[PDB]
RNA sequence: GGCUGGGAAGGCCCGGCGGGGAAGGUGGCUCGGCCGAGUGUUACAGCCCCCCCGGCAGCAGCACUCGCCGAAUCCCGGGGC
RNA sequence: CUGCGGGAUGAACCGAACGCCGGGUUAAGGCGCCCGAUGCCGACGCUCAUCAGACCCCAGAAAAGGUGUUGGUUGAUAUAGA
RNA sequence: CGAAGCUACCAUCUGUGGGAUUAUGACUGAACGCCUCUAAGUCAGAAUCCCGCCCAGGCGGAACGAUACGGCAGCGCCGCGGAGCCUCGGUUGGCCUCGGAUAGCCGGUCCCCCGCGGGGUCCGGUGCGGAGUGCCCUUCGUCCUGGGAAACGGGGCGCGGCCGGAGAGGCGGCCGCCCCCUCGCCCGUCACGCACGCCGUUCGUGGGGAACCUGGCGCUAAACCAUUCGUAGACGACCUGCU
């Protein structure tokens, strides 16, 4: 009942606005490794906009003043706000319901994970347009753990690859297992058939 | 022995940019995403259900907490499978992203 | 506008086997083995007839930035075929007025120190693209040989010891001194 | 409009949260980079603030005037005894920061340990650690703290060592040891794991892990001096002698059209109680504590190769406000924050 | 490494649409995403259809670019795209989802029935494997 | 119902006239097993297309939905609020 | 002396003028999220900006340049070989 | 004249490293058979920006110690039971590769290499994805006996061992022993308040928070005030000592 979704290869605002509205819905809805967001234009321009985003602070006391978060998930999380009425009590509470996370944390690294065709970069984006990444802008505006989530993550596809090489094992004894007793579930099969499966 | 209502959710009520109307109500209706298949949801009765401190009655059964307000589904709303909804009393605000289930027995086919 | 079709083929020679990983050249040859990644470019690389005796590339629905992109991989491919052959030599001549120019490689080529550039007692220690091996040439006087299989390593090896000699400061138009590259050949001819 | 004469500024933006420090001891912010391939070896200590001599020694730097020739150079001393090592902590990397992992004591706690454990030593009963030597003398017990220290060798990849000072060899009236935790550099997890195993409940001198002639960095608070002015606390411009509504203050707090004071503007409060961390100290000396041969050993404190006395680090009628330095010292140059019987907290240098 | 072309002849599926899900064969190209297209054996007249609602199979009818609905007609017969289209796995799960689509709750009974017998014993039949597998690895 | 008394299209086609793409053909060359595939040149039609002479029910703004205006040249039924 | 919908904001702008309500439909404006509605398998082209652009009043730019790119006009020469 | 304490460039000590790049200079290379730092790609690059060092530390977390024996008391884990107040969401789950888009998925791998598995060559099947989220998994009436197909499966918060999992693990996997049941698919065979048409039915839930009734296994305080000290201080606060 709860939306995990990979953030890798989807688009910061058009992967925001989707996630808000469905937020706002009453949906729980979970973003893993928003170090994949790329967004749209050359590195250059966006480095450019986080640092006139980065200048913007209170004169007279900047604790005060914007909250820089230079996480990618925090970056995330912001866009999703700036779509939210986050003012209201409504507006909280589908805050609340948002959770973002750098990487696959063990929670749910072991949970299919969904994504949106809308706000993929394959799919929204010109094959010779140029992009960012948000793990390297992150980095270079003043994110600390990029190598550490970077060894995380190959332990966790080193782990990934074992699964799903049982996953591989286990569905091939299952397809020669059809064979062996497909006599005895010939009448099952046509059925099954007759009505728009296994075709 | 199962469920036999569609899931649906108080998206808001009618209105405007800066005017709102309380009388009805917009519902998005799960698996419903175009102004084709709302046909069939047409005229359905719904109902928002929710429980209180009090003990109220209940129609073949001992008093519980459980409190109803009745509804039904008046047209669609906008190519996307909105549909708009009138209840005997409007509804609470407090339900906005919440559930509300749509029976299936005002049947027509 | 969008042409229909665009395309260019690059006839290796015998002794050059080359294969594609979809978009990713991998030439070998008798001087060794060149990869080159040809990603985001989008183009159609086709290996046609046996023994793979020549390359197509194909451009469908490109405009005018896109078209030249079929030109250059071409470029890039021959030059490929031509360092996996005979390779690419490059000799380079110091010019001095008063001081010379002593240049020493250090590990093997890879490491070269300038010493007495200008009278400066600075010592430039500049590390070369691997693959690249740097020596002092012989039956001259001062001039240096720049040996490899990559072009772009050999090139750029030789642009990094152009621009460590550089005169600041200074009129450049008098002061004519440095290492700067005299030959763009090949090491073997044939 | 602009100021008619242009002036730097007076202190530092980056040194001003202006509050009384929090903590007591000195803390280090950031250990030394690990690399796994120098031995195994600590990177801090604590010592206390002894006080403040003379110094005589021959320069040996070529081209300058000062070159072969006697100088006098204020030196300051630190009293160093030995720690004892309790325990040991282990942390794991997290994309999130790094977070301990699990903290393993010794089966014997001093009581000198134990007075930070409690705010009211007389009030208390004294149980602290009483059920956990439990462990150490059972069969449950060591298999679990055996399952401990594999889980820290296969996971962690810091590891600290917590060590406390031994007040009761101090002529202090404070009898509460320091406890501080001491990030171990040098080869493998493993390695540095059984080292800090093998030390536990073990005694560690300064000149282990501290050299003669080494920069090291001086970490802890300040002198306290109270409630202070602008013109103590920030060293602006005096107003003059006609000043009506006092003259020890700042003229122009602000602007106008920002209709606020900004965090810049110096203005008065607490001076002085705050957390530093100096860099590049030299050590000139390290010293021998009192030891017993035959008769007591002073010489060693402050004799030299060319004076060849008896005599010891303490002046006549001892340090001034501090007492008698009776166990290793350690001679740094210069002046160090904090005053008389302020413990340092001594660090290696982060620099090549 | 294409394998699909627009070619005069190409037969074409049409993904959506007027004539949604009906065969069609390419006559002419008019534009760089538009063609002359005609379906004369799959009830689909002469006229323009842009290349975004049609999806081409590998079905290819030799016939001049600009033949006069007669002899396209005739090629299609000949070729017999039919039957060969009924053939292909394409159509097969076309048909599938149709079939899926008509189900009624009578026959979704049964077909509950059917997987819930078939599943247990494919199931069992796992289980026995694995445990043999088992046993012959040690 | 009207229109260009709709425009094209569909089927059997018959007796002709010319023109153009450039093909079961020829052919310099290229790629594989005489054939299969790709280019050019004069180029009739056994791949076709277009105009002119003329005639058959097969039509109908056609559920082969290729694009109109419509209603004493217009009526019936059903669903929701 | 005048409320209401839109122009984020608002004297005069656009639409439209006022009793209390239910249903339906519109104007001017809009339909990624805030925010009601394109969650159309919308159509044809143009544009890369390390100062992109984004809707009367209106909240900002000129002369002069660019083989950056996309169309048009005129003029020559090229198998007697540019 | 002057102790201690404060204090003066009026004495003395200390003041640091990387990354991305701007301007610029370049490499390969077309557009434009030539040339070109630019179109694709690449290099060097600074009082620039960011971070490190440094200062403070989130209505932000972590590990560890003791956890009220009393003269009345009060707790912490386990299981299985009763009412008794408040607060709500819900109305089967999916336990998982990396990934590219001018390409990808699955096996055998006759062949080779590397540590049952991984990598490469070749071969064979699909690709508007049927080893399809346009998907898969489970049935959502009960009980009697009376047949066929399939079959040793499941349960008693079943009891004891071996593990994997540390990013924020908080979940599962693998083995031993007792008892009980004949569960899934097709048909015979009836019986289940059949409450005589009328709405919140049907569950995650023994839900979460607070107060009271059963037992088994372990507990014995610390904090603050008061006093004391000055490394502290306007007062609070802070560093300390006291069977
Ligand atoms: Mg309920
Ligand atoms: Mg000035
Ligand atoms: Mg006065
Ligand atoms: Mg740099
Ligand atoms: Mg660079
Ligand atoms: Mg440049």
């Amino acid at each position: 009942q709860v939306l995990v979704l990979d953030g890798r290869g989807h688009l910061l605002g058009r992967l925001a606005a989707i996630v808000a509205k469905q937020v706002l819905l009453g949906r729980k809805v979970v973003v893993v490794r928003c170090e994949g967001i790329n967004i749209s234009g050359n590195f250059y321009r966006n480095k450019l906009k986080y640092l006139a985003f980065l200048r913007k602070r209170m004169n007279t006391n900047p604790s005060r003043g914007p909250y820089h978060f230079r996480a990618p998930s925090r970056i995330f999380w912001r866009t999703v706000r700036g779509m939210l009425p986050h003012k209201t009590k409504r507006g909280q509470a589908a805050l609340d319901r948002l959770k973002v996370f750098d990487g696959i944390p063990p929670p749910y690294d072991k949970k299919k994970r969904m994504v949106v065709p809308a706000a993929l970069k394959v799919v929204r984006l010109k094959p010779t347009r140029k992009f960012a990444y948000l793990g390297r802008l992150a980095h270079e505006v003043g994110w600390k753990y990029q190598a550490v989530t970077a060894t995380l993550e190959e332990k966790r596809k080193e782990k990934a690859k074992i699964h799903y090489r049982k996953k591989k094992q286990l569905m091939r004894l299952r397809k020669q297992a059809e064979k062996n007793v497909e006599k005895k579930i010939d009448r099952f099969t046509e059925v099954l058939k007759t009505h728009g499966f296994l075709v | 022995s199962g469920r036999l209502w569609c899931k649906a959710i108080f998206a808001g009520y009618k209105r405007g940019l800066r005017n709102q109307r309380e009388h009805t109500a917009l519902l998005k209706i799960e698996g419903v995403y175009a102004r084709d298949e709302t046909e069939f949801y047409l005229g359905k009765r719904c109902a928002y259900v929710y429980k209180a401190k009090n003990n109220t009655v209940t129609p073949g059964g001992k008093p519980n907490k459980t409190r109803v307000i009745w509804g039904k589904v008046t047209r669609a709303h906008g190519n996307s499978g909105m549909v708009r909804a009138k209840f005997r009393s409007n509804l609470p605000a407090k339900a906005i992203g919440h559930r509300i289930r749509v029976m299936l027995y005002p049947s027509r086919i | 506008m969008k042409t229909i079709l665009s395309n260019q083929t690059v006839d290796i020679p015998e002794n050059v086997d080359i294969s594609l990983k979809g978009r990713t050249v991998i030439v070998k040859g008798p001087r060794g083995t060149l990869r080159r990644d040809f990603n985001h470019i989008n183009v159609e690389l086709s290996l046609l007839g046996k023994k793979k005796k020549r390359l197509r590339v194909d451009k469908w629905w490109g405009n005018r930035k896109e078209l030249a992109t079929v030109r250059t991989i071409c470029s890039h491919v021959q030059n490929m075929i031509k360092g996996v052959t005979l390779g690419f030599r490059y000799k380079m001549r110091s010019v001095y007025a008063h001081f010379p120019i002593n240049v020493v490689i250090q590990e093997n080529g890879s490491l070269v120190e300038i010493r007495n550039f200008l009278g400066e007692k600075y010592i430039r220690r500049v590390r070369m693209r691997p693959g690249v091996a740097c020596s002092v040439s012989q039956a001259q006087k001062d001039e240096l040989v720049l040996e490899g299989n990559d072009i772009e390593l050999v090139s750029n090896s030789a642009a990094l010891i152009q621009q460590a000699t550089t005169v600041k400061n200074k009129d450049i138009r008098k002061f004519l001194d440095g290492i700067y590259v005299s030959e763009k050949g090949t090491v073997q001819q044939a | 409009s602009h100021r008619k004469f242009s002036a730097p500024r007076h202190g530092s933006l980056g040194f001003l949260p202006r509050k009384r420090s929090s903590r007591h001891r000195g803390k280090v912010k950031s250990f030394p980079k690990d690399d796994p391939s120098k031995p195994v070896h600590l990177t801090a200590f604590l010592g206390y603030k002894a006080g403040m001599t003379h110094i005589v020694r021959e320069v040996d730097r070529p081209g300058s005037k000062v070159n072969k020739k006697e100088v006098v150079e204020a030196v300051t001393i630190v009293e160093t005894p030995p720690m004892v090592v309790v325990g040991i902590v282990g942390y794991v990397e997290t994309p999130r920061g790094l977070r301990t992992f699990k903290t393993v004591f010794a089966e014997h706690i001093s009581d000198e340990c134990k007075r930070r454990f409690y705010k009211n030593w007389h009030k208390s009963k004294k149980k602290a650690f009483t059920k956990y030597c439990k462990k150490w003398q059972d069969d449950a017990g060591k298999r679990q703290l055996d399952k401990d220290f594999s889980s820290m060798k296969k996971y962690c990849q810091v590891i600290r060592v917590l060590a406390h000072t031994q007040m009761r060899l101090l002529p202090l009236r404070q009898k509460k040891a320091h406890l501080m935790e001491i990030q171990v550099n040098g080869g493998t997890v493993a390695e540095k794991l059984d080292w800090a195993r093998e030390r536990l409940e073990q005694q560690v001198p300064v000149s282990q892990v501290f050299g003669q002639d080494e920069m090291i960095d001086v970490i802890g608070v300040t002198k306290g001096k109270g409630y202070k002015g602008v013109t103590s606390r920030w060293h602006t411009k005096k107003l003059p002698r006609k000043t009506h509504r006092g003259l020890r203050k700042v003229a122009c707090i602000g602007a106008w059209h920002p209709a606020r004071v900004a965090f810049s503007v110096a203005r008065a409060g607490q001076k002085g109680y705050h957390h530093r961390t100096e860099i590049n100290k030299k050590i000139y000396k390290i010293g021998q504590g009192y030891l017993i041969k035959d008769g007591k050993l002073i010489k060693n404190n402050a004799s030299t190769d060319y004076d060849l006395s008896d005599k010891s680090i303490n002046p006549l009628g001892g340090f001034v406000h501090y007492g008698e330095v009776t166990n290793d010292f350690v001679m740094l140059k210069g002046c160090v924050v904090g005053t008389k019987k302020r413990v340092l907290t001594l660090r290696k240098s982060l620099l090549v | 490494v294409f394998r699909r072309f627009v070619e005069v002849g190409r037969v074409a599926y049409v993904s959506f649409g007027p004539h949604a899900g009906k065969l069609v064969a390419i006559v002419d190209v008019i534009d760089q995403n538009r063609a002359l297209v005609d379906g004369p054996c799959t009830r689909v007249r002469r006229q323009a259809m842009p290349f975004k609602c049609m999806q081409l199979t590998d079905f290819i009818l030799k016939f001049p670019h600009s033949a006069r609905q007669k002899y396209v007609r005739k090629a299609w017969e000949k070729a017999d795209i039919n039957t060969k289209w009924a053939a292909t796995r394409w159509a097969k799960k076309i048909e599938a989802r149709e079939r899926k689509a008509k189900m009624t709750d009578f026959d979704r009974y049964k077909v509950m029935k059917a997987k819930k017998m078939r599943n247990r014993i494919i199931k069992n039949e796992v289980k026995k494997l694995q445990r043999a597998a088992l046993l012959k690895a040690s």
